[PDB]
């Protein structure tokens, strides 16, 4: 007979319910995914043999996040248009595990210097039920792993 | 600070101080290269460090290629010279640009002599743009402005 | 020191400051202290990380203290911190302090310390001097028995000389300093000796190889002297027990040195729930220990099943009466190396 | 204030960690003086360390006796090194008298009234106040009461030698020597400003003089944290030792292994120093007679306390029913479906879950006519525990074939 | 100078050592030994030509001369952080004060604070030696103070201290 | 012992005993060689063994890239000397770098001679930095610390 307070400490949480803050706005999103720290190995052998293994450069990190449009929001649009040749008003994205309403947050992933590459305009098709649904995968670096 | 890109870039003409404005669409501008001459010098019983004597500098060869287009008094100034009629001079402003179109910097290339021009080869098996490269030999190089 | 009042260059001088490298090794010499020193208090043992932090102590140097010339030869060959312990209180606060594995004689005798400090328990291994008179060898039978005949002890005869010296300089001032210049060049199962001696140090009485032929039996006294190619160099490696378990100190010293860092890379299973996921934990940790030992050329043999083995369980060690007493007994074993005490070189005149 | 936006402010104070666990909550009994309030609460719960800036001084009493010697009261600053090796929301009973035997025996009847105290400590060096109040304390450490382990502080390496010499205590010898510094305040020194006008420059040039020195604690406050932290990692069932300290200097005392073995088995653990770890803990035996096996470690002492914490909390639906057959089936299984549980987490040592524990009751097999009919319930509960490791041999032998 | 080496050499670097252009040069002559009673306490600091380089500043004090403040990169660092960390999270004004507005200013300062950090700008090798911010509920703001309708941030930092002094021992006898 | 990576290095530039701390940040250096010029000798009845002797030392060339960034004393220089002003010395000090952002071992450059100085070439059909590969002559080369 394991009580509520035991439950919100112990036991697992849930992917179905997170909020994300697209630099101080708050975008509700579908589907964030892809978001990792990756890093090189470098390996050095050496004749009587030892066998040297040191991890390297630290690997690229884009994240790809996905939303529906809506009838009169239009604002990962703005964001990849906002691109003229070299410079983009980047962002930061923090991703965070919440409580059933946004009261609470339960462990949270910042995103330093964010950046956005290739929207994805919805897929038309006359023989499917779905939501118009785009798409966003931006590249940036630094993610960290807050928890509380 | 940041760096800059390499893919936004304008070279204008001077054709006897008369300004060329028609002809600032160019594929690619061979970067511009200088380098003081050496001579190595060693002596005595100095035989345990160099000894490096300074001589002339000697300026690059500027090549700029472009795609094939309605004949400019760019293309008019180049036939007259490799048909043999006048050998003259022609003082060319290279310059990079930002995301508002200012220009960064730019190199002027003081009595740069056309030395050779040629086309790419015809083929019918493949399919790409017919280009001019076209090499000018310059004689001094004035770099002016800020981020060179 | 100077006091700083403005921002900028001082050019104050400083005369003959004596200076020496800063230095990181595993080998902490605690230094026997003569109680007619004023630089230390007795039961507290002040530690030196380098030769201007002794230097900091002292003041200012001179060539006539015991200390000061043994000091400095250690810093001048190996380095690493070591702790000055004085005599009287030496039986207190040596298994008082951790980092301790070689307890020289500076110049002092401690053959009475030794016996009670030096266990099998322990983790020490002393190195004390030979007389500082000539011995020849008619008093071979004399000397020898004047030393204990306990493993964890190495004796170095002839006392240093250095130009830069006016008392003679104790030979087990700068064997410590070899100890920890060895280990961590060519690691601790090679032998201490045949090495150089730096800082300029030179042996006061000269040795025969006829005189060191009795010296090497038994209760063995290492000798350093000089030869015609290299300089001054140490010529011995045998302990004092002349048993075939522990005869030459690169054999002891390396038990000693993996002792030491077994009891730290399985020192979480203290207070650990005793049952078996601890016990396989435990042998784990030690069987990639000694694999890393076995790589590197530490352990003689050529498979990883002659070189050593660590076996504990229920039954296998341990009975079920250790068990409930709060007992892991953990039994391990190793195969170290043998150096070449002996060459020779046979001649024949007519070629086949 | 008065106006929005921001407000930097520099010189800011220090916070901690919360760390909230409520099945390790200590009691302070001090020197504290109330700051906000003065009056009524006598003893105080504290959750974190801003609610003990809320409510008391950040300041030691001093203390001076008339040629002077002076005491200084480090339960500010134990407090400190609390939260910050473990946390938790102690209970804070601040005591100044220690004398007035109206106040000193009434410890107990204020503390049992809480009904959430598990750990009992004291972070002061006086031994003249410290051993009056483990004389107050010792009647909770009887049969009659549950929980309550008294982890206790000894001042040299024998033992404290009281009546509180049960199985319900464990004493830590080497005072610590924590890096912090204080921040300073014999009748009311604005007394004797007006009185004796030499004396006042005397006093207060040692009140700047003792602000410079580092200060000592005793490590029954900082262990108290250790209980905590090692509660929430591992749970009850490990020892509370093999565990680095933090946050504090070097030690007092520089204990050995030789005088360890006979403090130790009189049942003093001790704080041990190894460089290339840290201040470790290292034991966890009680201060019992060295013959009884059973309670002969914290862990063992301190489930079982633990345990009959949780089962009375379990059995209180069970108390004003009806006395008969169906009221001990739903008893049964309570302690049943609470023990599989600790049987799951490997607090029981075992293979197969009737070994580790057996609860026996019903009509004849525990209780009589006579019994019931008086209306009392009594069930057998009896548990096998894990006892942990103290001692390992290494045998390093040499002929490996 | 001020603005020419926070552009240059960023803003914990001292703001002395440099040279003066514009052909500025000082009235009065300082000798170093007047130099030493005008930099304790209430210091002052100097300008003062030399003969390899021409006219430089050649002081970093401020006027306290207490550890906290002693010296002006220490102090002008300190001010350039809090009018850099008050534009980063001034998004949070008059937003709903619960817990995910704290998270959200923690990591809106963090991600600052981290990229001044690879920069030189604070002492120290990790991340955890050189800064902490820490906000919640209980480790720094009662909860009187959530409906009074304040949040209490408490941030540290440890910046960089310049080398005032060099001093040069000559030894005339090598070893 | 254990081996060290090779991308953490700055390189400092000492123009007339004056230090130049902007520029640290490069793209590659081009690692140092020193080389013994060796005559081989063979002579007589010794047609088994070879036999060489010594000769001068030949020092390597140092070249360095960066990406083109605002104007700076090193760009200055630079400039100064490939114009024809003026030859002058410059000493160049490169160290590798350890985690905690301490100096392993660092090279002294000793009168280091600025001898060439070429941007990479502008391109419209690829994306890319613009870098400044200059490359400078040094006559000494003086290793200093530990970890060679």
């Amino acid at each position: 007979s394991t009580s509520t307070s035991q439950i919100a400490v112990e036991y697992p949480i849930p992917v179905y319910r997170f909020i994300v803050s697209v630099g101080d706005e708050k975008i509700p999103f579908n589907s964030v995914s892809g978001l990792d720290i990756s890093y090189d190995t470098i390996e050095y052998r050496d004749g009587v043999g030892n066998w040297f293994k040191m991890p390297g450069q630290s690997q690229s990190t884009n994240i790809t996040l996905r939303k529906g449009v809506f009838p009169g929001k239009t604002e990962l649009f703005d964001w990849i248009n906002s691109i003229q040749l070299n410079q983009v008003e980047k962002k930061d994205i923090t991703i965070s595990l919440t409580n059933d309403a946004g009261t609470e947050l339960l462990m949270t992933w910042n995103v330093s210097n964010a950046f956005p590459t290739s929207l994805t305009s919805p897929s038309f098709d006359a023989t499917s039920n779905d939501i118009a649904v785009q798409e966003i995968t931006l590249m940036a670096d630094r993610v960290i792993m807050q928890a509380v | 600070y940041t760096p800059v890109v390499s893919h936004r870039f304008m070279a204008s003409f001077i054709f006897n101080r008369i300004p060329d404005p028609l002809d600032i669409r160019f594929q690619r501008i061979s970067g511009l290269s200088r380098e003081l001459q050496v001579t190595q010098y060693s002596e005595g019983g100095e035989n345990a460090r160099n000894n490096y004597l300074a001589e002339k500098i000697q300026h690059g060869t500027l090549t700029l290629e472009r795609g094939v287009m309605t004949v400019s008094p760019l293309t008019w100034m180049f036939d007259r010279v490799l048909s043999g009629e006048k050998i003259a001079y022609a003082d060319v402003v290279v310059m990079l640009l930002n995301e508002n179109s200012l220009p960064l910097s730019s190199w002027t290339l003081s009595n740069a002599l056309p030395v050779r021009w040629q086309t790419s080869d015809f083929d019918a098996n493949s399919n790409a743009i017919l280009v001019n490269t076209l090499e000018l030999r310059y004689q001094d190089m004035r770099w002016l402005g800020v981020k060179i | 020191t100077t006091v700083t009042s403005y921002p900028g260059v001082y050019i104050e001088e400083l005369n003959s400051l004596a200076l020496s490298v800063s230095n990181s090794a595993t080998a902490v010499p605690v230094f026997a202290v003569d109680e007619q020193n004023q630089y230390i208090s007795e039961d507290n043992a002040i530690r030196i990380n380098s030769w201007m932090d002794y230097l900091n102590l002292i003041g200012n140097f001179n060539n006539e203290d015991k200390l000061d010339v043994s000091v400095r030869a250690y810093f001048a060959n190996g380095g690493g911190y070591c702790y000055l312990v004085k005599t009287t209180s030496l039986e207190k606060i040596i298994p008082t302090l951790d980092d301790v594995t070689l307890l020289v004689a500076a110049g002092e005798d401690i053959k009475t310390t030794v016996d009670v400090l030096c266990q099998p328990g322990k983790g020490l291994f002393a190195v004390f001097d030979g007389p500082e008179t000539e011995l020849t060898i008619n008093g071979a039978e004399e000397a020898k028995q004047a030393y204990t005949a306990t493993p964890f002890a190495a004796v170095y005869y002839p006392w240093l000389k250095a130009d830069w010296a006016n008392i003679d300089i104790p030979p087990s001032a700068v064997m410590a300093g070899v100890y920890a210049s060895v280990d961590l060049s060519r690691g601790v199962w090679k032998a201490p000796a045949n090495v150089a001696l730096k800082g300029g140090l030179e042996p006061k009485f000269l040795v025969t190889d006829e005189l060191q032929g009795e010296y090497n039996t038994g209760r063995a006294i290492n000798m350093i002297r000089n030869f015609s190619n290299t300089g001054t160099t140490v010529w011995g490696a045998r302990t004092l027990e002349d048993k075939d378990n522990w005869r030459y100190v690169p054999v002891r010293r390396l038990f000693n040195s993996v002792e030491r860092d077994i009891k730290r890379a399985m020192s979480f299973a203290m207070f650990e729930p005793n049952n078996q996921p601890t016990w396989e934990r435990v042998r784990a940790a030690i069987s990639n220990y000694l694999y890393s030992l076995w790589q590197q050329g530490g352990l003689a043999g050529s498979k990883e099943e002659d070189a050593y083995f660590v076996q504990i369980g229920k039954g296998i060690t341990m009975t079920q009466e250790q068990i409930d007493a709060g007992q892991m007994i953990v039994k391990v074993g190793l195969a170290a190396v043998r150096p070449a005490e002996f060459i020779i070189l046979q001649f024949t005149q007519d070629v086949e | 204030l008065k106006a929005p936006g921001v407000y930097i402010e520099e010189d800011a104070s220090l916070a901690l960690s919360v760390s909230n666990s409520a099945t390790a909550v200590p009691v302070f009994i001090g020197k504290f003086t109330p700051t906000v309030v003065d009056s009524i609460q006598v003893c105080t719960r504290i959750s974190n360390w801003l609610e003990f800036t809320s409510s008391f001084s950040l300041a030691p009493t001093v203390e001076i006796v008339v040629i002077e010697t002076i005491n200084l009261s480090p339960a500010v600053e134990a407090l400190r090194l609390y939260f910050q090796n473990g946390g938790g929301a102690c209970y804070i009973y601040p005591l100044n008298d220690a004398e007035d035997e109206l106040v000193l025996a009434a410890i107990p009847e204020v503390i049992e009234q809480k009904g959430d105290i598990t750990l009992l400590v004291c972070p002061e060096l006086d031994l003249d106040y410290k051993t009056k109040i483990y004389g107050a304390v010792s009647s909770l450490l009887n049969d009659n009461k549950v929980g309550y382990f008294l982890i206790a502080d000894s001042n040299d390496g024998e033992s404290v030698s009281g009546v509180w010499n049960s199985a319900k205590a464990a004493a830590y010898y080497p005072q610590l020597e924590t890096n912090l510094k204080f921040s300073t305040l014999p009748k009311n020194l604005d007394e004797l400003r007006t009185i004796n006008e030499a004396l006042a420059q005397d006093i207060d040039a040692r009140l700047l003089e003792e602000k410079q020195r580092a200060v000592i604690i005793p490590p029954s406050a900082a262990i108290a944290g250790i209980y905590c932290q090692t509660d929430n990692r591992r749970g009850v069932w490990k020892a509370p030792a093999n565990v680095a300290l933090t946050g504090i200097g070097s030690l007092l005392d520089k204990v050995d292994d030789e005088r360890q073995g006979e403090m130790n088995d009189k049942g003093i653990n001790v704080i041990r120093s190894f460089t290339d770890r840290g201040f470790m803990v290292w034991g966890a035996r009680t201060c019992v007679d060295a013959a009884n096996i059973s309670w002969r470690y914290i862990p063992v002492r301190r489930l079982f306390n633990s345990v009959e914490r949780d089962i009375r909390q379990a059995l209180r639906a069970v108390l004003f029913e009806t006395n008969s057959q169906p009221t001990w089936v739903r008893a049964k299984a309570a302690v049943d479906q609470y023990l599989y549980t600790l049987w799951q987490k490997n607090a029981l040592m075992g293979a197969r879950p009737e070994e580790a524990y057996f609860v026996q009751i019903g009509q004849d097999i525990t209780m009589s006519e006579a019994d019931i009919k008086q209306g009392k319930m009594i069930m057998t509960v009896g548990l096998a525990a894990v006892r942990p490791a103290e001692f390992i041999i290494l045998q390093f032998t040499q002929d490996v074939v």
